[PDB]
């Protein structure tokens, strides 16, 4: 979990940013 | 009226000359590493002996 | 006037004195006209910063001098004067770049201060479209800069109007042939990006997919542009692009709803760009969890134990340690995974035999292996020797860690 799942949960986070772009 | 004209244009010209001059005297990230990469990485950076051995390491050296 | 001529011809070693001569000899000779375009030639033939000051100075003074003089009086050569030395005046940040694209006319930094000095955007245009054509792509020495050119240049039409000119300007830009491929990453991300705000990221990924393109044969056309030197252009080997890929993939998995199910096309498609990279061996450890994560959240989860039996063994075994962590702590801990006890058995046999056989520190898996062995079937016996297999397996703090949980578990 620490070493990449960790890194991960980031990228889906930062994924918000691009979904409000999506979807406007 | 020109006269106010060339004492505004000579003070901008000295601070021209000034820095003109100034500009003359100078005179978690191994993550990321794809495949690819790391094939690239891990080919580039990867007792008592035998007469018979220690022939073939002398001969390899020479 | 021949005997200067002549040493112009013996003597090009020392041109600033020269020219700094005859122009005192111009101003004696009332020859003001003849300095002026004399000084001109001179000052745009300069290629040294320490000769552009000195004769750009002296241009300045001259101006300065004559037009006082004239002053001290004539009206249309006092009013031509003072004109031309506000011009020198303002003119110093074009002739300080003037210097420099000579010094190195393909250096696009350049051209990118050249552009910032221009009062109006209608000029700005006017500064690219000489960039473009005085740019030659073979000797642009920072990779991933002249791309950066034709983004700006695009993007300037992009904020005023006329989308469709700025469109066609980029499609003209991928049709260069770049020597280095960061060149092409920064035109094709950010005419994605400028598309996902207008016209929606269906044609966002349209952007994309057409710089990814596959060919057959990736091998072949990889070795001919990596032993190329320069000669073969990076429009071949565009599919080997992590950065493109990268984006691709955010775009898709941003667009598929947070309910996709496998009937859903996005969701597919995703599956299919990640497959794509990781067959063409451009899957990072980071990305191979986070498509692993991406198949966990669409309860895909029996087909994320698929992505990482396919991307484990590539990586090297330091890195195999993190991969294994996540893989066997979603097959023992998730309410979707199948697999029975003596496969998670088997995973975690795999695991400790591999990484251990790297000398790789293996605490983590040999403590999740005895928790799992706790919980499955319950032999607390058989949890206790593999802590002590882990223990009596150089990292000798890990273990006294598993000699005190062995011994107090005992």
């Amino acid at each position: 979990m620490p070493s990449l799942r960790d890194l991960s949960l980031e990228r889906d986070q930062e994924l918000n940013q691009l979904r409000a772009r999506i979807n406007q | 009226k020109l006269d106010e004209k060339l004492k505004e244009l000579k003070r901008k010209r000295v601070d021209v000359s000034i820095k003109s001059r100034k500009l003359a005297d100078r005179e978690e990230k191994a993550f990321h590493y794809t495949v690819q990469e790391y094939d690239a990485w891990e080919r580039r950076h990867p007792g008592g002996i035998s007469y018979d051995q220690l022939a073939k390491l002398s001969y390899e050296k020479t | 006037e021949e005997f200067m001529r002549q040493m112009n011809g013996i003597y090009p070693d020392k041109w600033l004195f020269l020219i700094l001569s005859l122009a005192k000899y111009y101003i004696s000779r009332g020859r003001l006209d003849s300095c002026g375009d004399l000084l001109k030639k001179s000052l745009q033939q300069t290629l040294r910063y320490s000769d552009f000051d000195r004769i750009y100075n002296f241009y300045l003074l001259f101006e300065q001098e004559c037009s006082q003089f004239i002053l001290g009086k004539w009206t249309e050569k006092l009013q031509a004067h003072m004109a031309t030395f506000e011009s020198l005046i303002n003119l110093y940040d074009i002739y300080l770049n003037d210097v420099a694209l000579r010094q190195d006319s393909n250096l696009v930094e350049t051209w990118m201060k050249r552009v910032s000095l221009q009062k109006s955007a209608a000029e700005k245009c006017n500064v690219y479209s000489e960039a473009i054509l005085k740019i030659d792509p073979r000797k642009v020495g920072t990779p991933g800069s002249f791309g950066r050119l034709w983004c700006s240049y695009g993007d300037l039409y992009w904020r005023s109007n006329a989308i469709s000119t700025a469109r066609e300007l980029w499609t003209q830009s991928l049709k260069v042939p770049y020597p280095y491929i960061e060149d092409l990453e920064e035109i094709y991300l950010n005419w994605a990006d400028r598309e996902l705000d207008k016209e929606g990221v269906e044609r966002a990924f349209s952007i994309l997919e057409d710089a990814l393109h596959v060919p057959t044969n990736p091998e072949i056309l990889l070795e001919k542009y990596k032993n190329g030197h320069r000669k073969i252009p990076a429009q071949t080997v565009l599919f080997n692009s992590l950065r493109i890929w990268s984006k691709y993939i955010d775009y898709l998995e941003a667009y598929c709803p947070k309910d996709a199910n496998s009937s859903d096309k996005i969701f597919n498609k995703t599956k299919m760009a990640y497959n794509t990279v990781i067959d063409l061996r451009l899957i990072t450890p980071a990305m191979a969890e986070n498509f692993a994560l991406f198949l966990q959240n669409h309860y895909e989860v029996m087909e994320s134990f698929q992505v990482y039996e396919k991307t484990i063994p590539l990586f090297p075994p330091e890195i195999q340690y993190e991969l294994w962590i996540e893989y066997l702590e979603v097959a023992t801990s998730h309410q979707l995974s199948s697999l029975s006890p003596e496969h998670i058995r088997f995973l975690f046999e795999k695991a400790l035999k591999n990484l251990c056989s790297n000398g790789i520190d293996c605490k983590t898996i040999f403590i999740a292996y005895s928790v799992f062995e706790e919980r499955i079937s319950g032999l607390i016996s058989k949890s206790i020797e593999i802590l002590r297999r882990g223990a009596v397996i150089t990292h000798l703090e890990s273990r006294l860690q598993l000699w005190r949980m062995c011994i107090s578990k005992a």
